[PDB]
This record gives structure tokens, C-alpha cells and sequence, in this order.
């Protein structure tokens, strides 16, 4: 089967304010990984964007989006964005995406457990009430 | 000119190590037959919509386009006997 | 490594 | 040298003020879409524990 | 020295004891005052509850 | 008046540690409740297991 | 009268800690030569 | 010294590895020990529990 090697890159030559869209990826990413901690953070250690040393940028936007839950389809979504600001915004929406059904799944289980302390806690007052009149006569 | 491997349910992103492990022994037979070559080599695919296991191995269409070739690193077969990185 | 001591070098292939 | 490292902080804060003001709007015109999609995704995830 | 350290210490043993007996017995007129007091206090707690 | 606030200071003292030891009683209490109930239920997982 | 460093983009700010992990392996010889 | 060292690691490694089969074997013998021994103490536990 026929077969070219269609890795489509087009950039500007004006490389300055590009990467700053870079600082929220990664910041964001941070975050997924404490607020929603998945893998080591060792890997991230290891890649710091001081270093310069990621002579793929457009790796490590697609290694960011290796950590989206989004669905395989949504993947492929991804990939049939050709224009490099798309995909890093169809990338960061996923992000978005992920964050908001995270951060809902976590003030949910805060809320529970709040409601629990909430249900118990006046039980405990209660528990002084009896208490108290039991040995007072 | 290689059949379409049975990726069965398993995504591999981009630039991240992953393994595969098909139930069926079909494709280490396919394996075996790659291992003389001097340059090993396999592909990675995406399932479409609506995933069918009998439509995989009927027509090839169900299987993206898109491929991701990349060389083949090393078998394990611990438990399982393809579990292919 | 820190910075604690600047200096300017008038050449350095010397 | 500090005049220039004033500018310096005045140009690169007002690439940082852009950038934010940019984000935020890219940012709302991702809020434009309804709050349907979001009760939707509540929907699914309902759907998703249901089984 | 040696004398004049235990001398001391019998000086400071003795303020210390006299100040422990005065304090115990302004602690005992102040457990004069009626259990009535400290059941009556725990009557108001009872009062004040959140419930 | 030194008298005085340190007569207060003990009257705060009083309800508080009252409050103190009565909490660490109550808490307590809950554990001589659940914890015969845990060896109970190590009774009745025993019993399950052989018997 | 000591070669030249490969800083391998490393700013070092003054006043501010930095690490310093080249790919050579050639300058650890440089390094034990200075304990 | 390679040889002395390799040899020492021989006879060393000779020795743990006598020990390990002495005391395999030693374990086998408290291994002939039928297994109505294990489920009399499990019958013990059930009793040494029930009072």
C-alpha cells in the first residue's frame, strides 16, 4: 500500500509568543496531575521547560494529551486538526473538559463527606446530652 | 502488505510506551514471521465506530487510515502468550 | 552552581 | 539599566496582559457553548454509572 | 559551697512549699463555692447547644 | 486585680478542661460500643468460615 | 585557566540556585579534578 | 585475590546452600506432620474463642 510520510509541521518563523500558550499547557497539566493524580511525577521532573531540551514541542503537546481521558474518537478529533494553534486548542479543550468532570468529581466527594461529619457531629452533642443527664441524677 | 493488526481494544497515544495483548494466537504467528527480517517493524492503529471484532478481520476500512509505524522493542509473555510493547 | 562573583573577562582567549 | 529593566517588565507584563485577556476570551468563546451540553455530559455520566 | 548551695535550696524549698500551702489553701476557699455552682454552669452548657 | 485575673483565668480553666475530659469520655464510650461489636463480628466470621 | 564550561542551555540568574546536568560524560573528569 | 574471592564465594555459597537443603529436608519432617494436627488447632482456636 501506497504510503508518504505526511508529518504536517508549519510554524511561523516568529517563535516568541508562541511558547507562551506553552506556560498554561504545562501549568495546567501540573495541576491535572496534584489535583487529579494519576502518574509518578517523576516523568514530569525529568522535562523542565528551562532545559530546552524538547526539540518536539508538538511531542510534548501530544504527551499532554496522552493524559486526557477523553474518548478514542475525541483522539482521533485531535488528530484531524492540521493547523498547529487548532490541535493545541482542540488539545487544551480537552483539557478543559477533563478538568471540569474532575474538579466536579472532587466537590462531590468533599461535599459527602462533609455531609457525614454533618450527620455524626451533632450526634456527638447529643451524646454529651444523655451522658450528662444519665450521671446527674 | 501485512494484514491489519487486531488492536482489540487498545488505545496507544502518541510518543507513550504502551502493550498490547490480543487473546487470539493468530498474530504471534504473524510475529514469528516478522522476527527474520533485519528491520522489524510494526503499525499502530485506532478502531472506528461501532467496534466489531467479526468486521475487523471481514473488511479493512473499519480500521483507520491513520497509521503510527514504529519498531517492535521486545517480547515478555509472562502469563499471556502476545504481549507485545 | 550560585552567583556570587561577577566579572568581565577583556578576553578570553587569552 | 534599571530604566531598561523597567521596560523590560513593561513589555513582557504586556505580553503577559495580552495573553491573559487573549486566554480569557478563548476562554469564553468556549463558555458560549449552552449550558445543555453540560447538563448533557451530567446525562452521560449518569448514563455511564447506570450500567 | 557546698553548704551554702543546700542552705540556699533550704531557703528556696521553703519559699516554694510556702507558696504551694498558700496557693492550696486559696485553691480550697475557692472550692468552697457550691458543686450547686458547677452543676448550675453545666445546666447553661446544657442550655447553650448547638441543638 | 492580679488576684482577680488569675481567679478568672482558672474559671476559664475549669469548663474548659471539663469540656475536654468529658469529650475524651464520650469518644471513648463510642469505642467500647463498635469495638466488642468488631470482636463479635470476628466471632461471626469464624463461625462462617468453619461451623 | 580552565576550559570553558557547556552550559547546554542553563541560564543561571545571580543570587539563584541552579543545577547544572550536561550529557558528556567528559567534564566528570574535570570534576574530580577539582576536589 | 579474583580466584581466592571466587573460591570463597564457592564455598560460602556451598555452605548457605547446605544449610538451605538441611533445613528443607528438616522442614519436610515437620511437614510429615498430618495435616489433622492444623485443623485440631483449628478446632482449638474455635473453643480457645467461644468462652
Amino acid at each position: 500500500m501506497v504510503e508518504v510520510e505526511n508529518v504536517v509541521h508549519e510554524d511561523f518563523q516568529v517563535t516568541e509568543e508562541v511558547k507562551a500558550l506553552t506556560a498554561e499547557i504545562v501549568k495546567t497539566i501540573r495541576d491535572i496531575i496534584a489535583l487529579n493524580p494519576l502518574y509518578r511525577e517523576s516523568v514530569l521532573q525529568m522535562m523542565q521547560a528551562g532545559q530546552r531540551v524538547v526539540d518536539n514541542p508538538i511531542y510534548l503537546s501530544d504527551m499532554g494529551a496522552a493524559l486526557t481521558g477523553a474518548e478514542s474518537h475525541e483522539l482521533q478529533d485531535v488528530l484531524e486538526e492540521t493547523n498547529i494553534p487548532k490541535r493545541l486548542y482542540k488539545a487544551l479543550s480537552l483539557l478543559k473538559k477533563e478538568f471540569e468532570l474532575s474538579k466536579l468529581q472532587q466537590r462531590l466527594g468533599r461535599e459527602v463527606e462533609e455531609k457525614i461529619k454533618q450527620t455524626h457531629r451533632k450526634y456527638l452533642l447529643q451524646e454529651q446530652l444523655k451522658i450528662i443527664k444519665k450521671e446527674l441524677g | 502488505h501485512l494484514p491489519l493488526i487486531a488492536i482489540t481494544r487498545n488505545p496507544v497515544f502518541p510518543r507513550f510506551i504502551k502493550i498490547i495483548e490480543v487473546k487470539n494466537k493468530k498474530l504471534v504467528e504473524l510475529l514469528r514471521r516478522k522476527v527474520r527480517l533485519a528491520q522489524p517493524y510494526v503499525g499502530v492503529f485506532l478502531k472506528r465506530d461501532d467496534s466489531n471484532e467479526s468486521d475487523v478481520v471481514e473488511s479493512l476500512d473499519e480500521i483507520y487510515h491513520t497509521g503510527t509505524f514504529a519498531q517492535i522493542h521486545e517480547m515478555q509473555d509472562l502469563g499471556d502468550k502476545l504481549r507485545m510493547i | 552552581v550560585m552567583g556570587h562573583r561577577r566579572v568581565h573577562i577583556s578576553r578570553q582567549l587569552e
